[PDB]
């Protein structure tokens, strides 16, 4: 079996740093020559930025460089930049002339540093139409906020929450290197229509901000 | 060959 | 300009079969290689196996006993088909031209298959509405709840493509009933709410199902 061994698995770099990924495979290449670096963005197919070691493709920012021989290669980004966010893999191709194999490595995820900033705080009762159904769907959105932690609560009536709550959160934003998150809270209209005042709270660091809507009131 | 099992 | 187009079922249960297809334009199958690659969610890529530019297989060990890479050069086409699948099998599977020493390289779109016994079901989408007097700063957030579908991939749009900027599409999350949830938002100027028609286009294509929902103020 075949193997390409990156490191880091994962690096966390500030806009404008230098950045190293090495890939070490198993055995030799074919003729040496066939490494291929991708980079994958959230939610997108692999794009290749190098081939034959270190060919840039055309249109590809030639920040980007590809370098090594045997079986010790290397991907450099000189300066990262935020768009730059994305898992980074090497690709190997291997065999004789009756035989041929490929191997990616296990990918390197490249996060942003950055300045941290607060969330911007949402919430949204349930519509009119899904309560027709006999479910509550309460959401809270934190939006554009860094870095990734952040406590987000549920009261109804004042009373905490537990347990009937999902988080979602969307990978660093390619532009501003932020992250937005989503909790809802799901409830049966029956008890949805029993209480009154909903409310999330958002703990950030030493700062906690809570929105609120009374039921019935907009 | 640009590839291998040719 | 080429294009490599995949296609395929999305859904098939514990213990069947996955069938895909790639079909070539703007060149030929049958004079290049051509790789399956596979994706599991939130994991890295692997490799499945490669079909010459010769029409020989070779397939990777883990692969070998289940897995049948073949091409139909009348219909300018490769095709993958992998027998007794688990949930371990779910993953996008993608074709490519991997390109790890050449200058040709193409992937196909990539197609999720989903190994489940469930039963396909279309989404229920619901408002998350700005309120009609505004809580914020000039910047009012609004979007869709897209509750109870199975299997994924829902994808949303906003104003048929012409919103993008300040749109975050959550990561679908399983509900405890085994059927997926996710939010789309959208931040936007308050002042538009008066003026600017926002509607939200969610495909839900394994149950051949559109919804385009108009979110209005309160």
């Amino acid at each position: 079996d075949i193997q390409m061994t990156q490191s880091p698995s994962s690096l966390s770099a500030s806009v404008g740093d230098r950045v190293t990924i090495t890939c070490r495979a198993s055995q030799s290449v074919w003729r040496n020559k066939n490494v291929a670096w991708y980079q994958q963005k959230p939610g997108k197919a692999p794009k290749r930025l190098i081939y034959a070691i270190a060919s840039l493709y055309s249109g590809v920012p030639s920040r980007f460089s590809g370098s090594g021989s045997g079986t010790d290669f290397t991907l450099t980004i000189s300066s990262l930049q935020p768009e730059d966010f994305a898992t980074y893999y090497c690709v190997g191709h291997y065999g004789s002339e009756n035989d041929a194999y490929y191997a990616f490595g296990q990918g390197t995820k490249v996060e942003i540093k950055r300045t941290v900033a607060a969330p911007s705080v949402f919430i949204f009762p349930p519509s009119d139409e899904q309560l027709k159904s006999g479910t509550a769907s309460v959401v809270c959105l934190l939006n554009n906020f860094y870095p990734r932690e952040a406590k987000v609560s549920w009261y109804v009536d004042n009373a905490l929450q537990s347990g009937n709550s999902q988080e979602s959160v969307t990978e660093q934003d390619s532009k501003d290197s932020t992250y937005s998150l989503s909790s809802t809270l799901t409830l049966s209209k029956a008890d949805y229509e029993k209480h009154k005042v909903y409310a999330c709270e958002v703990t950030q660091g030493t700062t906690s901000v809570t929105k609120s809507f009374n039921r019935g009131e907009c | 060959a640009g590839x291998a099992g040719a | 300009e080429v294009q490599l187009v995949e296609s395929g079922g999305g859904l098939v249960q514990p213990g069947g079969s996955l069938r895909l297809s790639c079909t070539a334009s703007g060149f030929s199958i049958d004079s290049y290689g051509f790789s399956w690659v596979r994706q599991a969610p939130g994991k890295g890529l692997e490799h499945i196996g490669y079909l010459t530019a010769g029409g020989r297989a070779f397939y990777a060990s883990w692969a070998k006993s289940r897995s049948t890479i073949t091409r139909n050069t009348n219909e300018n086409t490769v095709t993958l088909k992998m027998n007794s699948l688990r949930a371990e099998d779910t993953a996008v599977y993608y074709c490519a031209k991997l390109g790890t020493g050449s200058r040709f390289a193409i992937w196909g779109q990539g197609t999720l298959v989903t190994v489940s016994s469930a039963s396909t079901k279309g989404p229920s989408v619901f408002p998350l509405a700005p309120s009609s007097k505004s809580t914020s700063g000039g910047t009012a957030a609004l979007g869709c709840l897209v509750k109870d579908y199975f299997p994924e991939p829902v994808t949303v749009s906003w104003n048929s493509g012409a919103l993008t900027s300040g749109v975050h599409t959550f990561p679908a999350v399983l509900q405890s009933s085994g059927l997926y949830s996710l939010s789309s938002v959208v931040t936007v100027p308050s002042s538009s709410l008066g003026t600017q028609t926002y509607i939200c286009n969610v495909n839900h294509k394994p149950s051949n199902t559109k919804v385009d929902k108009k979110v209005e103020p309160k």
